[PDB]
Protein backbone atom coordinates (compact mmCIF):
# COMPACT_ATOMS: atom_id res chain seq x y z
CA UNK A 1 0.00 0.00 0.00
CA UNK A 2 3.35 1.84 -0.16
CA UNK A 3 3.31 3.62 -3.76
CA UNK A 4 2.09 7.39 -4.29
CA UNK A 5 -1.25 7.45 -6.81
CA UNK A 6 0.18 7.37 -10.39
CA UNK A 7 -1.57 9.64 -12.82
CA UNK A 8 -5.19 8.25 -13.73
CA UNK A 9 -4.39 8.93 -17.32
CA UNK A 10 -1.89 5.50 -16.94
CA UNK B 1 20.10 -4.78 -3.27
CA UNK B 2 21.79 -5.76 0.22
CA UNK B 3 24.86 -3.76 1.22
CA UNK B 4 24.91 -0.94 -1.14
CA UNK B 5 24.12 2.81 -0.92
CA UNK B 6 21.74 5.68 -2.60
CA UNK B 7 22.65 5.85 -6.08
CA UNK B 8 23.65 9.12 -7.36
CA UNK B 9 20.89 11.23 -10.13
CA UNK B 10 20.66 9.97 -13.06
CA UNK B 11 23.44 7.34 -12.67
CA UNK B 12 21.62 4.13 -13.68
CA UNK B 13 19.89 6.18 -16.52
CA UNK B 14 18.77 2.82 -18.07
CA UNK B 15 16.57 1.54 -15.14
CA UNK B 16 13.10 0.46 -15.52
CA UNK B 17 10.95 -0.84 -12.63
CA UNK B 18 8.06 -2.90 -13.49
CA UNK B 19 5.31 -1.83 -11.55
CA UNK B 20 2.15 -3.75 -11.00
CA UNK B 21 -1.41 -1.84 -12.54
CA UNK B 22 -3.28 -3.19 -9.35
CA UNK B 23 -2.51 -4.03 -6.64
CA UNK B 24 0.10 -1.52 -7.09
CA UNK B 25 3.11 -2.37 -6.24
CA UNK B 26 6.75 -3.08 -7.63
CA UNK B 27 7.21 -6.47 -9.80
CA UNK B 28 10.49 -6.39 -10.92
CA UNK B 29 13.33 -4.31 -12.15
CA UNK B 30 14.52 -4.28 -15.68
CA UNK B 31 16.70 -1.50 -18.12
CA UNK B 32 15.92 0.41 -21.39
CA UNK B 33 17.41 -0.72 -24.19
CA UNK B 34 16.41 1.57 -26.80
CA UNK B 35 13.26 4.06 -27.05
CA UNK B 36 10.92 1.57 -27.61
CA UNK B 37 12.75 -1.91 -25.95
CA UNK B 38 12.81 -2.94 -22.16
CA UNK B 39 14.76 -6.14 -20.96
CA UNK B 40 14.07 -7.94 -17.92
CA UNK B 41 14.14 -11.77 -16.36
CA UNK B 42 11.60 -14.04 -17.99
CA UNK B 43 10.80 -14.70 -14.10
CA UNK B 44 9.17 -11.42 -13.59
CA UNK B 45 6.83 -12.26 -16.23
CA UNK B 46 6.29 -16.13 -15.71
CA UNK B 47 6.98 -18.55 -13.30
CA UNK B 48 4.42 -21.17 -12.86
CA UNK B 49 5.11 -22.35 -9.49
CA UNK B 50 4.19 -19.83 -7.88
CA UNK B 51 1.44 -19.00 -10.25
CA UNK B 52 3.05 -16.00 -12.07
CA UNK B 53 1.77 -15.23 -15.18
CA UNK B 54 1.60 -11.41 -16.48
CA UNK B 55 -0.11 -10.31 -19.42
CA UNK B 56 0.78 -6.72 -21.02
CA UNK B 57 -2.24 -5.25 -19.54
CA UNK B 58 -1.54 -6.08 -15.76
CA UNK B 59 1.61 -4.30 -16.46
CA UNK B 60 3.59 -0.39 -16.62
CA UNK B 61 7.00 0.60 -17.05
CA UNK B 62 8.26 3.24 -15.28
CA UNK B 63 11.48 5.08 -16.02
CA UNK B 64 13.59 7.74 -14.96
CA UNK B 65 12.72 6.77 -11.47
CA UNK B 66 14.98 7.32 -8.53
CA UNK B 67 12.14 7.16 -5.76
CA UNK B 68 11.00 3.98 -4.97
CA UNK B 69 7.36 5.07 -4.32
CA UNK B 70 7.09 8.34 -4.76
CA UNK B 71 5.62 9.24 -8.25
CA UNK B 72 7.85 11.67 -9.77
CA UNK B 73 6.42 14.60 -11.34
CA UNK B 74 8.00 15.91 -14.52
CA UNK B 75 10.90 13.52 -14.32
CA UNK B 76 9.46 10.10 -14.48
CA UNK B 77 7.24 8.55 -17.62
CA UNK B 78 5.63 5.65 -17.25
CA UNK B 79 4.79 3.47 -20.65
CA UNK B 80 2.44 0.54 -21.41
CA UNK B 81 3.18 -2.49 -22.83
CA UNK B 82 2.96 -3.38 -26.33
CA UNK B 83 3.75 -7.08 -26.38
CA UNK B 84 6.06 -9.55 -24.05
CA UNK B 85 8.81 -11.90 -25.61
CA UNK B 86 10.04 -14.52 -23.57
CA UNK B 87 12.81 -16.56 -24.81
CA UNK B 88 11.19 -20.06 -26.43
CA UNK B 89 13.36 -22.20 -24.12
CA UNK B 90 13.35 -20.45 -20.76
CA UNK B 91 13.49 -23.18 -18.30
CA UNK B 92 11.49 -22.39 -15.44
CA UNK B 93 11.08 -25.70 -14.40
CA UNK B 94 14.52 -26.28 -13.59
CA UNK B 95 17.09 -23.65 -13.03
CA UNK B 96 15.78 -20.52 -14.62
CA UNK B 97 17.88 -21.42 -17.84
CA UNK B 98 17.99 -18.52 -20.55
CA UNK B 99 16.00 -16.55 -18.12
CA UNK B 100 15.16 -13.30 -20.92
CA UNK B 101 12.34 -11.38 -22.01
CA UNK B 102 11.53 -8.51 -23.85
CA UNK B 103 8.85 -5.93 -23.91
CA UNK B 104 7.92 -3.43 -26.43
CA UNK B 105 6.53 -0.66 -25.41
CA UNK B 106 3.30 1.05 -27.05
CA UNK B 107 4.82 4.11 -28.14
CA UNK B 108 8.43 5.75 -27.44
CA UNK B 109 9.80 7.02 -24.42
CA UNK B 110 11.66 10.61 -24.81
CA UNK B 111 15.13 10.50 -23.83
CA UNK B 112 16.16 13.48 -21.03
CA UNK B 113 19.23 13.09 -18.06
CA UNK B 114 17.42 10.54 -16.15
CA UNK B 115 16.24 8.54 -19.39
CA UNK B 116 19.15 6.75 -21.80
CA UNK B 117 19.71 3.78 -23.13
CA UNK B 118 22.17 1.09 -21.88
CA UNK B 119 24.58 -0.68 -24.38
CA UNK B 120 24.18 -4.55 -25.33
CA UNK B 121 27.52 -6.58 -25.53
CA UNK B 122 29.27 -7.49 -29.32
CA UNK B 123 31.38 -10.59 -28.48
CA UNK B 124 34.44 -8.90 -27.83
CA UNK B 125 33.54 -6.69 -25.48
CA UNK B 126 32.24 -10.12 -23.63
CA UNK B 127 35.08 -11.85 -24.22
CA UNK B 128 36.83 -8.83 -22.74
CA UNK B 129 34.78 -8.13 -19.70
CA UNK B 130 33.26 -11.26 -18.52
CA UNK B 131 36.69 -12.83 -16.79
CA UNK B 132 36.60 -13.48 -12.69
CA UNK B 133 37.39 -10.70 -10.67
CA UNK B 134 36.21 -7.90 -12.99
CA UNK B 135 33.44 -6.19 -11.21
CA UNK B 136 30.32 -4.99 -12.08
CA UNK B 137 27.38 -2.74 -10.98
CA UNK B 138 23.91 -4.13 -10.12
CA UNK B 139 21.11 -2.03 -9.44
CA UNK B 140 17.44 -1.65 -8.14
CA UNK B 141 14.46 -1.23 -5.21
CA UNK B 142 14.34 -4.69 -3.96
CA UNK B 143 14.89 -5.51 -0.34
CA UNK B 144 17.99 -4.01 1.72
CA UNK B 145 17.56 -7.67 3.68
CA UNK B 146 16.84 -10.93 3.44
CA UNK B 147 13.46 -11.50 5.44
CA UNK B 148 13.55 -3.01 5.04
CA UNK B 149 12.64 -1.58 1.92
CA UNK B 150 14.79 1.74 0.25
CA UNK B 151 13.66 5.19 -0.27
CA UNK B 152 15.67 5.38 -3.40
CA UNK B 153 17.41 3.28 -5.85
CA UNK B 154 19.96 1.35 -4.57
CA UNK B 155 23.64 0.22 -6.50
CA UNK B 156 25.95 -2.41 -5.61
CA UNK B 157 29.40 -3.06 -7.54
CA UNK B 158 30.66 -6.84 -7.08
CA UNK B 159 33.15 -9.51 -8.44
CA UNK B 160 32.39 -11.60 -11.23
CA UNK B 161 32.92 -15.35 -9.67
CA UNK B 162 34.86 -18.36 -11.44
CA UNK B 163 32.95 -21.17 -13.10
CA UNK B 164 34.05 -23.85 -10.29
CA UNK B 165 33.48 -21.25 -7.22
CA UNK B 166 29.92 -20.72 -8.70
CA UNK B 167 28.96 -24.56 -9.21
CA UNK B 168 30.31 -25.15 -5.87
CA UNK B 169 28.28 -22.89 -4.10
CA UNK B 170 24.76 -24.52 -4.79
CA UNK B 171 23.24 -27.71 -5.35
CA UNK B 172 21.21 -26.21 -8.46
CA UNK B 173 22.34 -27.19 -12.30
CA UNK B 174 24.60 -24.01 -13.54
CA UNK B 175 24.70 -23.51 -17.20
CA UNK B 176 26.54 -21.72 -19.31
CA UNK B 177 23.56 -18.93 -19.60
CA UNK B 178 24.41 -17.91 -16.88
CA UNK B 179 27.24 -16.32 -14.79
CA UNK B 180 27.50 -15.77 -11.00
CA UNK B 181 29.24 -12.33 -9.08
CA UNK B 182 29.52 -11.51 -5.07
CA UNK B 183 32.61 -11.34 -2.66
CA UNK B 184 33.78 -14.44 -1.12
CA UNK B 185 33.80 -14.82 2.97
CA UNK B 186 37.33 -14.06 3.03
CA UNK B 187 37.10 -10.85 0.88
CA UNK B 188 35.56 -9.13 3.73
CA UNK B 189 33.80 -7.04 1.21
CA UNK B 190 29.89 -8.21 0.94
CA UNK B 191 26.80 -7.28 -1.49
CA UNK B 192 24.01 -8.93 -3.05
CA UNK B 193 20.45 -8.71 -5.25
CA UNK B 194 17.59 -9.50 -3.39
CA UNK B 195 13.60 -10.26 -3.61
CA UNK B 196 12.43 -7.40 -5.99
CA UNK B 197 15.78 -6.30 -7.82
CA UNK B 198 15.38 -9.49 -10.18
CA UNK B 199 14.98 -8.45 -13.97
CA UNK B 200 17.39 -5.68 -13.25
CA UNK B 201 20.87 -4.90 -15.16
CA UNK B 202 24.69 -6.24 -13.97
CA UNK B 203 26.35 -3.47 -16.00
CA UNK B 204 30.17 -2.67 -16.95
CA UNK B 205 32.15 0.28 -17.89
CA UNK B 206 34.56 -0.46 -20.76
CA UNK B 207 37.53 0.99 -20.39
CA UNK B 208 38.03 0.73 -24.47
CA UNK B 209 35.16 3.33 -25.11
CA UNK B 210 33.49 4.11 -21.63
CA UNK B 211 30.62 3.06 -22.73
CA UNK B 212 28.19 1.25 -20.07
CA UNK B 213 26.88 -2.12 -21.02
CA UNK B 214 24.54 -4.60 -19.51
CA UNK B 215 26.31 -7.66 -19.34
CA UNK B 216 23.90 -9.58 -16.94
CA UNK B 217 20.26 -9.54 -15.19
CA UNK B 218 19.76 -10.31 -11.88
CA UNK B 219 18.30 -13.74 -12.10
CA UNK B 220 18.60 -15.68 -8.89
CA UNK B 221 20.27 -16.52 -6.10
CA UNK B 222 19.55 -18.52 -2.40
CA UNK B 223 18.92 -16.17 0.15
CA UNK B 224 20.73 -12.46 -0.19
CA UNK B 225 24.17 -12.13 0.69
CA UNK B 226 24.92 -14.94 2.42
CA UNK B 227 28.32 -16.17 2.98
CA UNK B 228 29.38 -18.45 0.55
CA UNK B 229 26.57 -18.10 -2.06
CA UNK B 230 26.47 -15.93 -4.62
CA UNK B 231 24.26 -14.12 -7.01
CA UNK B 232 22.98 -15.45 -10.20
CA UNK B 233 22.83 -13.42 -13.13
CA UNK B 234 21.31 -14.32 -16.79
CA UNK B 235 24.49 -13.95 -19.74
CA UNK B 236 22.97 -11.49 -21.95
CA UNK B 237 25.72 -11.48 -24.69
CA UNK B 238 24.90 -15.50 -25.06
CA UNK B 239 21.49 -14.68 -25.39
CA UNK B 240 21.96 -11.88 -27.91
CA UNK B 241 21.25 -13.87 -31.14
CA UNK B 242 17.50 -14.39 -29.87
CA UNK B 243 17.24 -10.51 -28.71
CA UNK B 244 18.13 -9.80 -32.02
CA UNK B 245 16.06 -12.15 -33.62
CA UNK B 246 13.00 -10.56 -31.70
CA UNK B 247 13.54 -6.71 -32.39
CA UNK B 248 14.08 -7.55 -36.26
CA UNK B 249 11.15 -8.97 -36.69
CA UNK B 250 8.81 -7.45 -34.12
CA UNK B 251 10.78 -4.22 -34.46
CA UNK C 1 21.45 2.88 -30.49
CA UNK C 2 24.61 4.95 -31.14
CA UNK C 3 24.48 6.70 -28.22
CA UNK C 4 23.64 4.65 -25.87
CA UNK C 5 25.65 3.81 -22.34
CA UNK C 6 26.79 7.54 -22.46
CA UNK C 7 24.56 9.06 -19.27
CA UNK C 8 23.71 13.01 -19.72
CA UNK C 9 24.79 13.46 -15.88
CA UNK C 10 28.44 11.76 -15.95
CA UNK C 11 29.95 10.62 -19.39
CA UNK C 12 28.36 13.14 -21.48
CA UNK C 13 29.49 16.18 -18.80
CA UNK C 14 33.06 13.92 -18.53
CA UNK C 15 32.03 13.74 -14.71
CA UNK C 16 32.36 10.80 -12.90
CA UNK C 17 30.16 8.93 -10.78
CA UNK C 18 31.18 8.05 -7.20
CA UNK C 19 32.59 4.63 -7.46
CA UNK C 20 33.13 4.03 -11.24
CA UNK C 21 37.06 4.01 -10.43
CA UNK C 22 36.08 0.99 -8.39
CA UNK C 23 34.96 -0.65 -11.55
CA UNK C 24 38.20 0.39 -13.48
CA UNK C 25 40.11 -0.83 -11.56
CA UNK C 26 39.35 -4.54 -11.17
CA UNK C 27 39.99 -4.69 -15.10
CA UNK C 28 43.63 -5.82 -14.81
N1 LIG D 1 15.67 -18.74 -4.42
C1 LIG D 1 15.28 -19.12 -5.80
C2 LIG D 1 16.29 -20.17 -6.30
C3 LIG D 1 15.90 -20.86 -7.61
C4 LIG D 1 16.78 -20.82 -8.70
C5 LIG D 1 16.44 -21.44 -9.89
C6 LIG D 1 15.23 -22.12 -10.04
C7 LIG D 1 14.33 -22.17 -8.96
C8 LIG D 1 14.67 -21.54 -7.76
C9 LIG D 1 15.28 -17.91 -6.71
O1 LIG D 1 16.29 -17.18 -6.72
N2 LIG D 1 14.20 -17.65 -7.48
C10 LIG D 1 12.99 -18.50 -7.52
C11 LIG D 1 12.38 -17.94 -8.83
C12 LIG D 1 12.72 -16.44 -8.77
C13 LIG D 1 14.23 -16.49 -8.37
C14 LIG D 1 14.47 -15.24 -7.54
O2 LIG D 1 13.87 -15.21 -6.46
N3 LIG D 1 15.27 -14.32 -8.08
C15 LIG D 1 15.38 -13.05 -7.34
C16 LIG D 1 16.78 -12.96 -6.72
C17 LIG D 1 17.87 -12.69 -7.54
C18 LIG D 1 19.14 -12.61 -6.98
C19 LIG D 1 19.34 -12.79 -5.61
C20 LIG D 1 18.23 -13.05 -4.79
C21 LIG D 1 16.96 -13.14 -5.36
NA1 LIG E 1 27.39 -27.73 -7.08
NA1 LIG F 1 27.42 -14.10 -0.74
Amino acid sequence: GDFEEIPEEY
Amino acid sequence: IVEGSDAEIGMSPWQVMLFRKSPQELLCGASLISDRWVLTAAHCLLYPPWDKNFTENDLLVRIGKHSRTRYERNIEKISMLEKIYIHPRYNWRENLDRDIALMKLKKPVAFSDYIHPVCLPDRETAASLLQAGYKGRVTGWGNLKETGQPSVLQVVNLPIVERPVCKDSTRIRITDNMFCAGYKPDEGKRGDACEGDSGGPFVMKSPFNNRWYQMGIVSWGEGCDRDGKYGFYTHVFRLKKWIQKVIDQFG
Amino acid sequence: EADCGLRPLFEKKSLEDKTERELLESYI
